[PDB]
């Protein structure tokens, strides 16, 4: 698995490979590891596919609950409920979580939880198995403040070399964008992305 | 906090009543008027509908119940009080019997597991008697088909044919004159809408009437083919236009 | 009359009986007496016994070595609570290596009664105290009531005829207030404080019982031979 | 009859007297109130000095709740601490899930739902206390009241106790008077002059007063305690307003 | 008499505390209206606000259940919020089960059956409240379901709760004779939010500002409160007509 | 569960229930015991209002708890079998801890105990 | 709190008895009468019937006559709702020895445990009483044939003859005088029915208002049979005695 | 066992082998895997089969009461979320794997689930020990806008690569199609390829060739 | 300590026309110890015939607790339990101990009183229905009568065939596994008929 989240001058980008291994077999080529939990609140999952998926719905329906008596969370709230389920629950989970949304206040945000539980609020995060092999350019590309067309392509390029490399990562890059204009979903084949 | 009425609430007194169990049945006195007549190839269940107001939709509200595919029920009294009776009716049905045997439980035994239900309301603490009367239509493989009452007591009885609620005793008197052993379903679809004309005071049509009948298989209801030991549900749910036919040559 | 069955029930003026009740057998209760300076603060607790054959009922009881305090009423309500305060100190004294500060007693105190008056089936405490004890913000001096009311005071008194000692008290007030440094002289005007309550008898040695708490000094109770310097 | 014995029973009326004869408690208490501001709340309240014996200052009534809401009360003093207790578990497990601090209106609802259920059942009794409260949130400043059906609104000003009507008055003026705002440090002299009015209705026993506040300019949005020369100049405010 | 102040049958077979409990739902002296569109549900409710200290803004009787099922309340409102709170639990805890949203009906018989469970069972009292539930349901089009102390429940064609609702329900009565139909045949919600404002005004015979009035309004999607400036233009487009 | 103290004092210091427990023992049927130089014997009351009566089957009067101590009774028939099974229980498990037959003064201390627990437990008559 | 709302049902009266129970028994006596005799070689039990309507289904019909297991079988009176409740824990109960020891429930045994149940009600838990008395009609090879009788305290007695539910006095006046020591089964039913037709508050007994059953060793050697009388089989009887 | 679901234009299709084992040994050769759990979804089971048929009925179960409260036809996705739910509390011990198919007031829905209790969604699934086999033929073959006739063609062509290629499967060859609009059709052997071919002689044995010392008739009569 | 072949054992069933056989050895022994030589394997509750192999224990236990639910299901039901019925409650009884399962292998037997129809069926441990027109097996030796069913059985054979053929599986199944044999027991059921002989086997 190959994922990441991007802040950027409008807001912030989520992206991520489709690839579901059991053992060496593709379970599934076009599998979907970007998950909403509330309307501009969206999160990647990495790890055990059924704990953060099991934690993923868990946490749809506490926000879910949290709008209807306070309002619409904040994305440092929704952080929150992640951590406090796995980090109460390590012993019996596996999974790598990056959370990311939009708030009109404090424009985007991302957050991460490794596995012990922990957090940690960054520009930008990587996560996922093939995240090992792109620690080098991620860090070389990145810059502050980018536009929409520029953190694509940063995305893209770093989620093709992570492709390339790691076995467990492949398919189509999904990606979904977080603006004040709204959420748009882009897709992007081999094809296109391979000969980068 | 917490629950501090952990005794019956339903006595004896010293002539030897139950008074909350006599209360509930006046409760079901005052109750619309339902009825049940048993056929050779049949049962058939019914009611008025009760408009509390003309802008309510009288059709979302659904006094005439599928318990099982098999097995319908209808009641006079509390409707309330009917609406969490079915809701556990349907619940025990499965827990109690279908989970275990793999088929859905016979009318006597579904009837039976309603009554315990019923008769725990009346000597538990802390709880009021049911203010219903239940009518259960069914059929079933070994015992053919069958009509039982079931009271707040919790104590129920077969019938050939009754009526319960507000003109009972008007209503059982008419049936016995009509009632024989040789009816078709037909005939006592005929017999039960010209009973329920009596206690009917306002409207009489099918969107003011609400039938069922326990009868023949319907494959065409069932929803799936293949399978050809599975042949469909005996209760059906007659229409407000298949109502309407049947009053034309009353 | 017909809202003094349990304490779950408010009357119809908003008064609650039971609790009020509960208040009634602290006036039946012996006289004590309480008052502090800036350094040091006392309790004076005078003893009841059942007849001469009898002992005198014991009045005062120490919580921890800086906190303790004198009962009036319902003794065996008096041994819960102050078991509680004595729990509650050595929580602190354990857990956060913190001599208990005598406001927070009193909190938790206030707390604890108030639970009673708002539940079926429970009744409230039929006691009250005066709480004595030197914390990091100096002496302290507080009076817990039943209804779960707590206060802070400079000198009182409760129990039986403790409205003599109470005005002696008020009057005092800029005297004892500023004996500092003098454990002997804060006691014999807390002695004399209690003497206004007395009917008929008077002070002997098996009958007086003081308590002390200060700046070098522990909580340390007073009976027998010990109290007849101050008589 | 019989209705008023139990609490939980609706009268022929559709009335429960128990809650009623709760809010009899709260009226017979010293007097409280809560003055929202431009860019916050403040909170004032009468404590009556019994005996010269009491110690000046250190009975304090004012309580805060996490570290930017304030709560106040008249009734029974042990209620209102009860009531404070679980205000101070709600606002814990709602930071210990969702990071942020809790807001005021979701607060307000957690105290609400709790007095509620204090009406729902004979084996427990309705509180004795009406409790004003508020403070600063990302939502701005929010000032409420809550009563001991479970009742509860948000409120321009807020009074309760023994001179409720007389307060509420000067409340009513002072929101004619200033359509525009009120500003935090002019509402801690109001408050103070408001007390010293509503203590006209108390006047055996001489009194001490005791306010709070919490402002996003002057206290950085916290709820702090009025003293020293901040509090003497709002009763030497009080003082001439009387005279 | 310890058969009225507990939910036991009385000698003649009625529960008394569930009577009186409907007596406290007009403890508040409000009137409600809801009517059906053809893509939309309006509801609207009188907003009384006497005291001058009070924050208007905070006082309101309509309560967003989830994003697309609306709720006002009839009665005290200790009890309305006890209701809210719930069926917003309720409604969050079916989407994570059942996955997908709570519909109006299946709510509203939730609701109902806990009320029923008030009337049966001694130590929980009855809440005071009429509960009326909307939604554009995506299976079952627009819907008004409503419940009450009794644990009773049905939908609507339209209907109106409060002391004077018998007023405004035969006015509605009375239109739906003259139109034929089941529903306001008008295409836009801000028209059938003046059709309920309007057959209002006729049945109550009282005319309203943009404060003595609150509405909310469900459509495809999500369920949505008007503010005072929203009401004011659609009080100025029925006076000028 | 169902916690009401229906054993309590009144004004002039009676437990009442007690008291009304001891009018059903003074209702049954009379029952006598002499002890010998060498022997106990026990003698039953039958009432003789039934006739028709089956004698093989019906309950005798005289239980044994083992098989050197008896227990007969006077009062509520259906009250007796609840101490005769809790004495006949607590026979054995002496017999199995103790390794000897109880006493007869300690089956007696037992019984008598567990008739005083039911006059100051809730819930209870 | 809920104390004003208690009806204290396991207390005594002044007079030493047991409120609840006598009242219990009070409403016993207006069910429909049921009678158990026992013979040298078999058991009967008859039964009325409740007012029967012309409407009700007779054939397919149980509201006085249970079956507890193949050897033993109860009459009741009072509720019947409640005696179900006490029915099904009593079929299982004889399941439990069954599984436990390989030997069917001795019928003492089983009337015992029963009992104990109902005067549990009578003592602790603040509940009503259970409304019902039954007649146990069963075998084993200690005892042979039996007849017991409990009621709501929790009391239960052995007979040879028994009546229980509306007009007991009259009905076991009858039975004590025609009753014999050396009687066969066909005599019993013979005085089970003539006893019934006397004491009825009804005009004449029918087939349609009754319920019927014995347990012989009319099988084929040393084995028990239960014989539950359909409709046909009770009009057939009732004409073979000359009552019809 | 080999199990697939293949979409098409107007709904869904599912599909199953017949072959039931004890590790190397055929128990039965005609057993059904196609398990129904409302009348229009349909549940393919692979895994410990204990399991899938317990899971199964009891999420078959609690969707008709849940049905039966609520008045509306059941969703695929409420058996989905239920089964799941289920699946994950055990943490895998409960061995299931199944494909979930059918059609319901929202539309056509296909989805699979996990022993631990992870799903995915597709277009074309497959699951169990020929798994590989038959997503061999359906990567070949697959295409958008499928007609009926062609899924069932596709779907019973990617059951025939597990029975012949895989040892776990074998026999015939199940099939029900769930169409938008009509009435689910279970087709109970749709395909009986593994015919057994007449015996060479028959061993039907002389009366009295086997020895016996007792005889006696048994009472099952009351 | 692998609990299904401690004991040893087998049974076996078929179908006939209009018939059904089902058949079991006697032997029960702890390992290589043969103790009891009279331990049969099939029980019935009414006219539903039930055979149980595996853990012996769990065998006499399953009987037992059988025999508790098919009584109570009479009395409540007012009619003798069927064989589909019954198949049904086996397996919801033994998939309620999932993580704590009886270690057998039963086989449910016996003709519907009311269709006339043949009925058989097998159960894994833990709950698992294998229904079959033909035949069942099960115990220690299952590979070996999987063997003999498979070659031997044909459709619509008539009692007194069903019986030499059913007879012949599990003898030459039973000689073929050192835990099962000494002794067998087969019986043959007709609609309202039910024949047991007891077989003549070799004794090691
Ligand atoms: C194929 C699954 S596979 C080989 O993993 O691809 C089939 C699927 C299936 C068959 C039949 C049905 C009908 N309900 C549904 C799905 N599964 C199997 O072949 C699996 N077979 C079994 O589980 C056996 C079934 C018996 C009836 C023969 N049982 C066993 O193998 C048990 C399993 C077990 C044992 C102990 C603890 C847990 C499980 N083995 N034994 N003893
Ligand atoms: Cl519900």
């Amino acid at each position: 698995t190959s994922i990441m989240a991007v802040t950027f001058k409008d807001g912030v980008i989520l992206g991520a490979d489709s690839r579901t291994t059991t053992g060496a077999y593709i379970a599934n080529r076009v599998t979907d590891k970007l998950t909403r939990v509330h309307d501009k609140i969206w999160c990647c999952r990495s790890g055990s596919a059924a704990d953060t998926q099991a934690i993923a719905d868990i946490v749809q329906y506490h926000l879910e609950l949290y709008t209807s008596q306070y309002g619409t969370p904040s994305t440092e709230t929704a952080a929150s409920v992640f951590k406090e389920l796995c980090y109460e629950n390590k012993d019996n989970l596996t999974a790598g979580i990056i959370v990311a949304g939009y708030d009109d206040k404090n424009k985007g945000e991302v957050y991460t939880i490794p596995l012990g539980g922990s957090v940690h609020k960054l520009p930008y995060a990587i996560a996922g198995s093939g995240s090992t092999f792109i620690y080098g350019y991620c860090d070389k590309n990145f810059r502050e403040n980018m536009s929409k067309e520029e953190t694509v392509d940063f995305i893209k390029h770093s989620l093709s070399q992570a492709i390339k490399w790691d076995g467990s990562s492949g398919g189509v890059i999904r990606m979904v964008v977080l603006t004040a204009a709204g959420v748009e979903r882009l897709i992007f084949y081999p094809d296109e992305y391979e000969q980068l | 906090m917490t629950d501090r009425y952990s005794f019956s609430l339903t006595t004896f007194s010293p002539s030897g009543k139950l008074g909350q169990i006599d209360y509930a049945l006046t409760a079901v006195k005052q109750g619309v008027t339902s009825l049940g007549i048993k056929a050779t190839n049949g049962v058939v269940i019914a009611t008025e509908k009760k408009s509390s107001s003309p802008l309510a939709m009288s059709e979302t509200l659904s006094k005439v119940s599928l318990l099982t595919p098999d097995i319908g029920a209808v009641y006079s009294g509390m409707g309330p009080d009917y609406r969490v009776l079915v809701d556990k009716s349907r619940k025990v049905a499965h827990t109690s019997y279908k989970r275990i045997y793999g088929e859905y439980p016979p009318t006597k035994l579904l009837v039976s597991e309603v009554a315990k239900i019923m008769q725990e309301a009346t000597q538990s603490g802390g709880v009021r008697p049911f203010g219903v009367s239940l009518l259960i239509a069914g059929h079933d493989e070994f015992n053919g088909f069958s009509l039982y009452q079931v009271d707040p007591s919790g104590s129920y009885f077969p019938w050939k044919a009754t009526a319960i609620g507000k003109g009972s005793v008007a209503a059982k008197t008419f049936l016995e004159k009509r009632w024989n052993d040789e009816l078709e379903l037909e005939d006592a679809i005929h017999i039960a809408l010209l009973t329920l004309k009596e206690s009917v005071e306002g409207e009489f049509n099918g969107d003011t009437i609400e039938l069922a009948i326990i009868g023949d298989e319907n494959p065409d209801l069932l929803g799936y083919t293949g399978i050809p030991t599975d042949k469909g549900p005996r209760f059906r749910k007659l229409t407000s236009q298949e109502i309407n036919d049947r009053l034309e040559a009353l | 009359n017909n809202y003094d069955g349990d304490t779950v029930t408010f009357s119809p003026t908003g008064r609650l009986f039971q609790v009020e009740y509960a208040l009634e057998a602290i006036k039946q209760g012996s006289v004590t007496v309480g008052l502090r300076s800036n350094t040091h603060a006392v309790l004076v607790a005078l003893k009841r016994n059942a007849d001469e054959l009898s002992s005198y009922q014991k009045k005062i009881i120490k919580c921890d070595e800086h906190m303790g305090l004198s009962l009036a009423g319902l003794a065996p309500d008096a041994r819960v609570l102050s078991n509680y305060l004595r729990q509650q100190c050595n929580y602190s004294s354990l857990v956060f290596n913190r001599k208990l500060a005598v406001e927070r007693a009193g909190h938790l105190l206030c707390d604890k009664a108030q639970k009673n008056t708002q539940s079926y089936g429970g009744r409230p405490y039929g006691v009250g105290l005066l709480i004595i004890g030197y914390d990091k913000s100096g002496a302290h001096l507080l009076e817990f009531q039943p209804s779960g009311n707590v206060t802070e005071l400079y000198g009182t008194a409760i129990g039986a005829r403790s409205q003599g000692a109470k005005t002696y008290l008020e009057r005092t007030l800029d005297t004892f207030i500023k004996i500092d440094g003098n454990p002997d002289e804060l006691i014999k005007a807390g002695v004399e404080a209690i003497s206004q309550s007395l009917r008929d008898e008077s002070l002997t040695v098996d009958n007086l019982s003081i308590a002390i708490v200060g700046k070098d000094t522990p909580f340390t109770i007073y009976d027998g031979e010990a109290v007849a310097k101050y008589i | 009859t019989g209705y008023d014995l139990s609490n939980s029973v609706f009268s022929p009326d559709g009335r429960n007297f128990q809650v009623e004869y709760a809010v009899k408690a709260v009226e017979n208490g010293t007097t409280s109130i809560g003055i929202k501001c431009n860019d916050g709340v403040v909170f004032a309240v009468e404590k009556l000095i019994t005996s010269k014996l009491l110690v000046p200052q250190k009975n304090v009534k004012i309580q805060v709740v996490d570290r930017h809401i304030g709560c106040v009360y008249s009734g029974l003093i042990p209620d209102g601490r009860h009531l404070v207790n679980r205000g101070r578990e709600e606002a814990a497990s709602f930071k210990k899930l969702y990071k942020t601090p809790i807001p005021i209106p979701a607060f307000a609802d957690r105290l609400g739902q709790y007095v509620q259920a204090h009406t729902l059942y004979n084996s427990v009794r309705p509180f004795g206390v009406s409790t004003i409260f508020g403070g600063v949130d990302k939502n701005g400043a929010h000032l409420y009241m809550l009563e001991p059906s479970g009742s509860y609104w948000g409120y321009k000003g807020a009074a309760t106790g023994k001179g409720r009507q007389s307060a509420k008055a000067e409340l009513e003026k002072l929101v004619d008077h200033h359509p525009e705002g009120l500003s935090a440090r002019e509402a801690v002299k109001q408050a103070a002059k408001i007390i010293y009015l509503a203590h006209e209705d108390n006047k055996e026993k001489d009194f001490e007063l005791e306010i709070s506040w919490c402002s996003l300019s002057e206290t950085n949005g916290l709820h702090k305690f009025v003293k020293g020369d901040l509090l003497q100049e709002a009763i030497d405010f009080a003082q001439k307003e009387i005279n | 008499g310890y058969d009225r102040h507990i939910t036991i049958f009385s000698p003649e077979g009625r529960l008394y505390q569930v009577e009186y409990a409907f007596k406290a739902t007009n403890q508040t002296n409000i009137n409600s209206l809801a009517v059906r569109g053809k893509d939309c549900t309006v509801v609207i409710s009188q907003k009384k606000v006497p005291d001058k200290l009070l924050d208007p803004t905070t006082v309101s009787y309509i309560f967003c259940i989830s994003r697309t099922i609306g709720m006002v309340v009839n009665g005290p409102i200790p009890d309305a919020r006890n209701a809210a709170l719930r069926a917003k639990a309720e409604a969050a805890e079916f989407r994570y089960k059942y996955g997908y949203d709570m519909p109006c009906d299946v709510l509203a018989k939730r609701m109902a059956n806990l009320s029923q469970i008030y009337t049966q069972r001694a130590y929980m009292r009855p809440l005071g409240v009429i509960l009326t539930f909307v939604s554009v349901d995506e299976e079952l089009g627009p819907s008004i379901y409503k419940t009450d102390p009794a644990g009773y429940y049905v939908g609507y064609k339209a209907t109106a709760t409060g002391p004077k609702q018998q007023e405004i329900t035969t006015n509605l009565e009375n239109h739906f004779k003259k139109s034929k139909i089941d529903h306001i045949n008008e295409e836009s919600w801000e028209k059938v939010v003046e059709f309920a404002i309007t057959h209002m005004i006729d049945a109550l015979g009282t005319e309203f500002s943009k404060n003595d009035l609150e509405v909310g309004v469900a459509t495809k999607d999500k369920f949505f409160t008007l503010s005072a400036e929203n009401i004011e233009e659609r009080l100025v487009a029925i006076a000028e007509q | 569960g169902y916690d009401r103290a229906l054993s309590i004092f009144s004004p002039d210091g009676h437990i009442f229930q007690v008291e009304y427990a001891l009018e059903a023992v003074k209702r049954g049927t009379c029952a006598v015991g002499v002890k010998g130089k060498n022997c106990v014997v026990l003698g039953c009351e039958r009432r003789s209002t039934l006739k028709l009566q089956d004698t093989r089957i019906t309950p005798s009067k005289v239980s044994k708890i083992d098989s050197h101590v008896v227990l007969s009774f006077s009062g509520l028939n259906a009250d007796s079998r609840i101490l005769i099974e809790k004495a006949r229980v607590e026979a054995q498990s002496h017999r199995l801890t103790l390794e000897d037959p109880v006493t007869v003064e300690y089956l007696t201390r037992y019984v008598a105990g567990v008739q005083q627990r039911y006059t100051q437990s809730g819930g209870v008559r | 709190g809920s104390r004003r709302y208690d009806s204290r049902t396991t207390i005594f009266s002044p007079e030493g008895r047991l409120y609840q129970v006598e009242y219990a028994l009070e409403s016993i006596s207006h069910a429909g009468t049921a009678i158990g005799i026992m013979a040298s070689d078999g058991i009967v039990l008859a039964a009325e019937r409740k007012v029967t309507s012309t409407l009700l289904e007779q054939d397919t019909s149980t509201e006085k006559l249970y079956k507890l297991n193949d050897k033993i079988a109860v009459a009741v009176a009072g509720l019947t709702a409640d005696a179900e409740i006490l029915i099904n824990t009593a079929r299982i109960h004889a399941q439990n020895y069954l599984k436990t020891y390989n030997e069917d429930i001795p019928v003492e045994i089983l009337v015992r445990r029963l009992s104990d149940i109902k005067q549990g009600y009578t003592q602790h838990g603040g509940l009503r009483p259970f409304g019902v008395s039954f007649i146990y009609a069963g075998y084993d090879d200690r005892y042979g044939y039996q007849l017991y009788t409990s009621n709501p305290s929790g009391n239960y007695t052995g007979w040879k003859a028994i009546s229980v539910g509306a007009n007991t006095s009259a009905a076991q006046t009858l039975l004590q005088m025609d009753y014999k020591d050396d009687m066969k089964v066909d005599d019993a039913i013979e005085l089970a029915l003539k006893t019934l037709s006397k004491t009825t508050d009804s005009s004449a007994l029918t087939y349609d208002r009754l319920e019927f059953a014995t347990i012989r060793k009319g099988a084929n050697d040393g084995e028990v049979y239960q014989k539950i009388f359909k409709p046909q089989e009770i009009k057939d009887i009732l004409v073979k005695t000359g009552i019809t | 066992t080999t199990i697939v679901g293949v979409k098409f234009n107007n709904g869904v299709v599912i599909a199953a082998d017949t072959r039931s084992t004890q590790g190397p040994i055929v128990a039965d050769k005609n057993c059904a895997k196609l398990h129904r759990i409302s009348p229009k979804i349909w549940c393919a089971g692979a895994g410990t089969a204990a399991d899938t048929e317990a899971v199964t009925q009891l999420i078959g179960s609690n969707i008709e009461l849940h049905s039966l409260y609520t008045s509306r036809e059941p969703r695929v996705v409420s058996a989905l979320q239920m089964l799941k739910q289920h699946l994950f509390k055990y943490q895998g011990h409960i061995g299931a794997y199944l494909i979930v198919a059918g059609v319901d007031p929202t539309g056509s829905h296909l989805f699979s689930i996990h022993a631990h209790g992870s799903t995915d969604v597709g277009y074309y699934l497959s699951l169990g020990s020929g798994s590989l086999a038959a997503m061999a033929v359906l990567e070949s073959h697959w295409k958008q806008d499928l007609t009926k006739e062609e899924a069932i063609k596709l779907a019973s062509d990617a059951i025939q690569a597990g029975i012949w290629n895989d040892l776990g499967s074998g026999s015939n060859v199940d099939v029900c199609v769930m169409e938008i609009g009509k009435d689910a059709e279970y087709l109970r052997n749709y395909l009986t390829p593994n015919v057994r071919e007449e015996k060479q002689k028959s061993y039907k044995f002389p009366r009295g060739t086997t020895a016996v010392l007792k005889e006696s008739i048994v009472n099952i009569c009351d | 300590s692998d609990p299904s072949s401690i004991n040893g054992g087998i049974v076996v069933a078929m179908t006939g026309k209009d018939c059904v056989a089902i058949a079991c050895d006697l032997r029960l022994g702890s390992q290589s110890l043969g103790v009891s030589n009279k331990f049969e394997k099939i029980f019935h509750y009414g006219h539903v015939f039930l055979g149980i192999t595996g853990l012996a224990t769990d065998v006499t236990t399953l009987n037992e607790m059988f025999r508790y639910k098919t009584n109570l299901y009479k009395l409540k039901e007012e009619r003798a339990i069927e064989p589909e019925t019954f198949t049904q409650l086996v397996s919801s009884s033994l998939y309620e101990r999932r993580f704590g399962p009886y270690f057998v292998g039963p086989v449910v037997a016996g003709i519907n009183s009311k269709s006339g129809k043949p009925f058989i069926a097998g159960f894994d441990l833990i709950g698992c229905i294998d229904e079959a027109k033909d035949f069942i097996v099960s115990g220690t030796a299952s590979d070996q009568l999987f063997g003999m069913c498979e070659s031997l059985y044909e459709p619509n054979l008539e009692p007194e065939d069903l019986f030499e053929t059913i007879s012949q599986a599990l003898l030459n199944a039973a000689d073929r596994d050192a835990l099962s044999g000494w002794g067998a027991v087969v019986y043959i059921i007709k609609k309202d008929e039910v024949v047991k002989r007891y077989l003549k086997m070799r004794q090691d």
